[PDB]
């Protein structure tokens, strides 16, 4: 009875919420790779001179 | 062993 | 036709013996790393496996030509590496038996026993108590010419005022140290091993689990077996000689290399019967 | 009587989350290139570890680690030379999560002891010794992360969540809704939110300043054991028990996009980013680790080189070096 | 944290005396020790140097032989054992704690100091400062430059230059450890920099607690050579 | 060697400090014998923690024998037993512990559910676990002396059907006793050791420590490959 009442209210606060299309999140997921692409060690191999992991 | 012993 | 079929004999062995104990040495230094003490043991008696068989075609030489045409330095140092790791070897036996005694029978001091240091330290004390044997067949191990039957023999130096004297009770000392207490160190060891075994409420828990029973029963049964059959036939042909009668028949020629060829196929099937049938070392190698 | 509310509140909002999916991640990522074959190699092995490793944390200067194992040790890495440079003993053996900080003075450590163990590195007698107790928690305690210096969110098996305060010993905030025990935690870049994955194969998204729940995703069929944030702070997946990884996006309030093999049925350990974000890391029971293609689902490499089942894993924070913990008591470090 | 050192006095020239530190306050086992003497109108000049758990010794080039260093971790006791000590050897003694890991700060604590009176190397790196008197007034920035006999950059990155503030009547202490780090304790109005070959140290709104002696240290390679010191005046 | 400057020599030689006491405390973790405490408290468990010694796991150290015994107990859990039961894969036995008078007393909930129905699929839960499938388990069968007091006022059939024999002491105590040992699935390499608690100094201590005997002759049976 009080834990259905809760279980109402939250799904209240969840509801009232803004969202936004997938295609603008498929965007700006992609835009955070492409930006940030020269910056990824483990994306693209990096020469023996500036890896500090030396063997 | 036994090979390299006096043996006749 | 006997000459023939004995040194095949000899080359079967021999073959045999050198292809188990590199492949036992190879799996020890590359496929499994000594974490534990029984591969460190498993090691030190294939090592000493190998180096006794190394002394075979020099025996079969000595055999069918009946002359050492080689240098005193083979010579003494072929007697050296023979005596010195065939003690190597018998020791090394009596000390896995030694183990697995303490292992089976006081758990609580086998946390305090099987350690890879102490396996170690243990080894090392092996190696230097045959090093003595060693060192005085460095000194008295050397060659000789006979000139009445104008052939050359190798073979240990001692003074001949008392050469019979001090051969016999050289190989009086060999026999004991080598076969009498060895022998019943492991049967003592085994059997109390197997008496306590059957106390083990898991043991006969179960038909399967007491079949597994059986099976280390009947390996320890065949590990003593072979070490009994394999030795005890040369020992006391060497010791009968030595006291009893001295003879010299073709017959006797062939079986007293025969029971040598034995003593040297003892050496030569111990890969087969301490590797090749441990439970762990086969998981290692599968 | 209100279930039938519940019951129609659900309704729009699955509604909702239908009507927001007007395309496909896998359509729209056409595009882009494949990764590839990602060939990684073992640079550093990390010996002197007795027992079987539950979790680690990099430092914020890409060089430190910590390393939590269940001898009751806590071991720091110099992961450039090899070297140990602390190691902390343990009150209790039984730990299950560790910690480091973002200035680098202090570590935690909890487990089914129930007590987040706060330590100090920074001492002026030399030793590392214990700081603060937090013994309020009556679950077991499963991960725990390091806001700021003087505040840590921790997550147990009571249920719960946890928002403490260090220098005082009491929490400040209590986390309540889940119905399931709350295996793993991720902090957003920001340390603005975060989100708590549990058993009850939901994950929910909460408020560090306000203190109550704000979106719930669902989509999983059993336990849920890892989670970590896109690092722009939008995104976040997720790793189950149903051997595939789930992306949720907290904009659109819906999953993206399910990673996922077919002979593979073991669950995940431990998912991680990269810094780009197109490598997602993962952790199996297959005594493996996988790097999927984050955009295209693809299967770009097999990190293998583990007896025994992968526990945690770590990337640093420039992106350099992976770091690779299992149950056969080894830090492998991957570049 | 204290480390009270004991044992010196009036000594017959060609004898023996031993010196015992009491270090209390601090993990003792986990410290390297160092002895750091000091002539009574020249620089500071490290002695000896023993590390954690009595692993590696090392001795100065001009001590060797004659001085022996020894340790107690149980009755947290650091030996110094002299013999046939000559008419140089008359100095203040100083005993240094050292611990050394990824991010340490050794050379942090110094000792309080004994007294010892007696009744009277072309391949170490020679540190030389530039000036040894400046006088200063409080408020302003002062620069104070150096100059070392070898290059003190590693390959790792790291450059073994540490700076040492020796106050009229005090024990000295660290300022700034590998040339780019504050020492705890240490306010920011000291700062330091290099080239690697030329080194300088600047303070800006110096204040009158300030003044002293200010000494460099390279770490580079053992054993260690200390500056001539650069003494501030008002 | 050569190519490392003066403080790395020195973080070499504090690593190698850390390891050797690593090791060190590595020998005497691995030296010692560790007990997981399973049961319940309606059962009766703190009572045999006392004649042995004589806050989510209590942890009891104690010497028997020249073998150091740690004995673990997570009673005090209130989660779901599967996210934590992995950790005790590398336990040697467990000591699980179920009353005996407990036979017709109904749980605390209102559903209509038997302790020892619950006991036993308990105990089906934790040894058909696919983490412990070489670990051997230790059964304490509790209060024997309030089950003899009152066997004699009610019958076992109560409890099940399946008994047929009379309601004398020993007989319904051995067949509770191969009820127990019937759910082992994995009859192969585990074992299950029932014993009766005594409440008499140096038995139940004694048992366990025959017991822990056997699981190290069997370990050290595989430790040899002998096995
Ligand atoms: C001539 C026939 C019998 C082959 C002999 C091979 C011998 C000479 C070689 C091959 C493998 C070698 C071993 C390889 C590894 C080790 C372990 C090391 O810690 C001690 C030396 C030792 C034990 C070597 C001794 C010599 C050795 C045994
Ligand atoms: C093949 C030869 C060389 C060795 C044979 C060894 C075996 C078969 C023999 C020798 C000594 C014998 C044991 C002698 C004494 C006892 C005690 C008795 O209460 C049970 C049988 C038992 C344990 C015997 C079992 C068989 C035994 C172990
Ligand atoms: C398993 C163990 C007991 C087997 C032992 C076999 C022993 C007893 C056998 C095998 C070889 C045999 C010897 C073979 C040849 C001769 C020469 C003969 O003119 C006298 C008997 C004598 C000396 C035999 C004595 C007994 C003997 C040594
Ligand atoms: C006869 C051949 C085999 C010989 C084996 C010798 C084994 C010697 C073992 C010595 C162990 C000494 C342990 C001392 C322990 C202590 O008191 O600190
Ligand atoms: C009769 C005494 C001498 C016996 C000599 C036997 C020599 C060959 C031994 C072969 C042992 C094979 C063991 C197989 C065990 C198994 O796999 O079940």
């Amino acid at each position: 009875i009080a834990q259905a009442r809760k279980l109402v209210e939250q799904l209240k606060m969840e509801a009232n919420i803004d969202r936004i299309k997938v295609s603008k999140a498929a965007a700006d997921l992609m835009a955070y790779c492409e930006a940030h692409a020269k910056e990824d060690p483990l994306l693209t191999p990096v020469p023996a001179s500036e890896n500090p992991f030396r063997e | 062993y036994g090979g390299f012993l006096r043996r006749i | 036709a006997i000459p023939v079929i004995i040194t095949a004999v000899y080359s079967v062995v021999f073959v045999v013996g050198l292809v188990g104990n590199s492949l036992v040495m190879f799996v020890i230094i590359r496929y499994t790393k000594m974490k534990t003490a029984t591969n460190i043991y498993i090691f030190n008696l294939a090592l000493a496996d190998a180096l006794v068989t190394t002394t075979m075609p020099f025996q079969s030489t000595v055999y069918l030509m009946n002359s050492w045409p080689f240098g005193d330095v083979l010579c003494k140092i072929v007697i050296s590496i023979d005596y010195y790791n065939m003690f190597t070897s018998i020791f090394t036996l009596t000390m896995m038996s030694v183990d697995r005694y303490i292992a089976v029978c006081h758990p609580v001091k086998a946390l305090d026993f099987r350690t890879p240091l102490k396996a170690k330290i243990i080894n090392i004390c092996i190696w230097l108590l045959s090093s003595s044997v060693g060192i005085s067949a460095i000194v008295l191990g050397g060659t000789k010419v006979r000139e009445d039957v104008d052939v050359i023999e190798c073979s240990l130096q001692f003074p001949d005022d008392d050469y019979s004297w001090w051969d016999l009770f050289m190989k009086i000392c060999v026999f004991i140290f080598a076969f009498v207490i060895p022998v019943l160190i492991i049967i003592v060891c085994y059997t109390l091993m197997i008496l306590r075994l059957k106390s083990v409420r898991l043991l006969s828990g179960s038909r399967e689990k007491d079949r597994n029973l059986r099976r280390i029963t009947r390996l320890v049964l065949v590990v003593v077996a072979v070490f009994v059959v394999c030795w005890t036939p040369i020992h006391i042909f060497i010791l009968v000689e030595a006291l009893g009668s001295t003879s010299h028949s073709t017959a006797a020629l062939s079986s007293y290399y025969f029971c040598i060829a034995l003593g040297y196929t003892n050496s030569s099937l111990n890969p087969i019967l301490y590797a090749f049938l441990d439970e762990n070392f086969k998981r290692c190698f599968r | 009587q209100l279930r039938q509310e519940a019951e129609q509140l659900k309704n729009q909002i699955r509604d909702a989350r239908k009507a927001c999916a007007d395309a496909t991640l896998s359509q729209i990522t056409n595009n882009i290139d494949p990764v590839g074959r990602i060939q990684m190699r073992t640079r550093r092995t990390l010996r002197g570890h007795l027992a079987k490793i539950y979790a680690m944390h990099w430092g914020t200067d890409s060089r430190l680690l910590v390393s939590a194992s269940q001898d009751g040790k806590l071991i720091i890495w110099d992961s450039y030379t090899t070297n140990k440079v602390h190691a902390i003993p343990l009150r209790s053996s039984w730990v299950m999560t560790c910690a480091y900080a973002p200035s680098g003075n202090y570590v935690a450590c909890g487990g089914l002891d129930n007590i987040c163990s706060i330590y100090n590195l920074k001492t002026r007698e030399g030793n590392v010794r214990v700081s603060r107790e937090l013994a309020g928690h009556t679950g077991y305690l499963s991960c725990c992360r390091f806001l700021d210096d003087n505040q840590i969110v921790t997550s147990s098996g009571d249920t719960t969540c946890a928002l403490w305060d260090i220098e005082t010993g009491q929490q400040t905030t209590t986390f309540t809704g889940h119905t399931g025990d709350v295996m793993s935690l991720s902090l957003a870049p920001d340390t603005r939110l975060f989100v708590s994955g549990a058993c009850d194969a939901s994950a929910k998204l909460w408020d560090v300043r306000e203190g109550m729940c704000r979106q719930t995703f669902t989509g999983h069929e059993s336990d849920i054991n890892a989670i970590c944030f896109f690092p722009n702070g939008n995104a976040f997946a997720t790793g189950s028990d149903d051997a595939t990884c789930r992306l949720f996006d907290l904009r659109a309030d819906q999953e993206l996009m399910t990673y996922s093999h077919d002979n593979i049925i073991c669950g995940i350990t431990s998912v991680s980013f990269s810094k780009s974000g197109r490598l997602l890391l993962a952790g199996y029971d297959d005594f493996n680790c996988n790097v999927w293609d984050a955009l295209k689902a693809d299967r770009a490499g097999v990190l293998a080189g583990h007896d025994n089942r992968v526990s945690c894993l770590g990337v640093t924070d420039d992106g350099m070096a992976v770091a690779t913990g299992s149950w056969d008591s080894f830090l492998k470090i991957w570049n | 944290v204290q480390l009270v050192e004991s044992g010196g006095g009036l000594v017959q020239p060609g004898g023996s005396r031993k010196l015992s530190c009491s270090a209390s306050g601090f993990a003792f086992s986990s410290f390297g020790m160092h002895w750091v003497r000091q002539a009574p109108e020249k620089g500071l000049e490290w002695v000896a140097y023993i590390s954690s758990g009595s692993g590696t010794i090392y001795y100065a080039d001009t001590v060797k032989g004659r001085f022996t260093i020894s340790r107690d971790d149980p009755k947290n006791t650091l030996f110094l054992q002299m013999t046939s000590l000559r008419s140089e050897d008359t100095a203040m003694y100083y005993c240094v704690r050292s611990i050394y890991y990824y991010g340490s700060s050794p050379f942090d604590f110094w000792g309080q100091g004994t007294t010892l009176t007696v009744s009277a190397g072309s391949a170490d790196i020679v540190m030389t400062q530039a000036t040894s008197s400046v006088p200063v007034t409080p408020g302003e920035s002062v620069s104070i430059s150096c100059r070392s006999s070898k290059s003190l950059l590693h390959s790792n990155g790291n450059t073994y230059l540490y700076w040492f503030l020796q106050r009229p009547g005090q024990s000295p202490q660290l300022l700034i450890y590998r040339m780019s780090n504050l020492a705890s304790g240490v306010p920011d109005r000291f700062s330091g920099s290099g080239s690697g070959t030329a080194f300088t140290l600047t303070i800006s709104r110096l204040e009158a607690e300030d003044v002293g002696v200010y000494y460099c240290m390279q770490h580079l390679e053992y054993p260690l050579t200390f500056g001539a010191g650069t003494k501030l005046e008002l | 060697g050569c190519t490392l400057s003066a403080e790395d020599k020195a973080a070499v030689e504090r690593s190698k400090m850390i390891d050797r006491n690593l090791r060190e405390d590595g020998e005497k973790a691995a030296r010692e014998v560790k007990l997981l405490l399973l049961g319940a408290g309606e059962s009766g468990k703190s009572t045999i923690v006392k004649q042995m010694k004589i806050t989510g796991i209590v942890e009891t150290h104690f010497t028997f024998k020249d073998l150091h015994f740690k004995m673990f107990d997570v009673g005090a859990q209130r989660s779901e037993r599967k996210k934590w039961i992995h950790c005790f894969e590398g336990v040697t036995a467990i000591i699980f512990c179920v009353a005996l008078s407990d036979y017709d007393l109904v749980l605390a909930e209102d559903e209509e559910m038997n302790r020892m129905h619950e006991s036993m699929k308990l105990f089906d839960s934790i040894c058909n676990n696919k983490w412990f499938t070489d670990t051997s388990i230790i059964l304490f069968l509790n209060k024997k002396d309030l089950f003899e007091e009152k066997i004699k006022k009610s019958p076992l059939t109560i409890c099940y059907p399946e008994y047929a024999g009379s309601n004398t002491y020993e007989e319904a105590a051995a067949y509770i006793q191969c009820q127990f040992e019937d759910l082992n699935k994995r009859k192969d390499t585990k074992e299950i050791y029932t014993h009766f608690t005594c409440s008499t100094d140096t038995k139940n201590v004694q048992f366990v420590f025959d017991a822990v005997t056997d699981v190290i002759i069997k370990n050290n049976l595989k430790d040899c490959g002998l096995f």
